[PDB]
DNA sequence: CATTAGCATGACAAAGACA
DNA sequence: TGTCTTTGTCATGCTAATG
């Protein structure tokens, strides 16, 4: 079982926002939704984004508690 | 021995990263704070290498004291110029102060920058790889 | 001659329709 | 399954500068 990296504020915010857009836009391909979400995500303010950054920060600290020795080791091509 | 040994540096690195994350700062944030608060900014790259001990013991030893102040308290040459420079290097590997001054104005680049470029280039040529 | 710091680039995270 | 998409974070290579 490999450990996956903690989800960042955008990935966490997209998990719930991505489903919201799919229910309202269930025929839109993720390729286009991913583009509109990025456009909408860039329009949020820091105060509004803060609540999502803190949660990613908490998920990162809690993720670190589960695997305190985990290290990000990307594969070089 | 007064300075931190390898095991102690590994512990400091551990502690530093924990505190940084606990406080909500990115590696970049810390590097920036080091310049604003202590007069010596550091890049995200250096903070990442320090936290992973991807540096020599000699370099980690220099940096630890500096990052410790933070911890306590928290509680370029153009592409075209390059090619021409390479062409020149090909002609003459070691141009004189005069040759160099010419080449500088010719390229509209500061003299010292050019003197250093040729020095770095001669060094790179002496490398195995 | 020897050594350190920094910028730009590549890889990886999760979720879904399409071929 | 692989293709194709998003943003944020980390590690690496090459370049510039100092003693």
């Amino acid at each position: 079982d490999r450990v996956k990296r903690p989800m960042n504020a955008f990935m966490v915010w997209s998990r719930g926002q991505r489903r919201k857009m799919a229910q309202e836009n269930p025929k839109m391909h993720n390729s286009e939704i991913s583009k509109r979400l990025g456009a909408e995500w860039k329009l949020l303010s820091e105060t509004e984004k803060r609540p999502f950054i803190d949660e990613a920060k908490r998920l990162r600290a809690l993720h670190m508690k589960e695997h305190p020795d985990y290290k990000y080791r990307p594969r070089r091509k | 021995e007064e300075p931190s040994d390898l095991e102690e540096l590994e512990q400091f690195a551990k502690t530093f990263k924990q505190r940084r994350i606990k406080l909500g700062f990115t590696q970049g944030d810390v590097g920036l704070a080091m310049g604003k608060l202590y007069g010596n900014d550091f890049s995200q790259t250096t903070i990442s290498r320090f936290e992973a001990l991807n540096l020599s013991f000699k370099n980690m030893a220099k940096l630890k004291p500096l990052l410790e102040k933070w911890l306590n308290d928290a509680e370029s040459i153009e592409t075209n110029i390059r090619v021409a420079l390479e062409k020149s290097f090909l002609e003459n590997q070691k141009p004189t102060s005069e040759e160099i001054t010419m080449i500088a104005d010719q390229l509209n680049m500061e003299k010292e920058v050019i003197r250093v470029w040729f020095c770095n280039r001669r060094q790179k040529e002496k490398r195995i790889n």
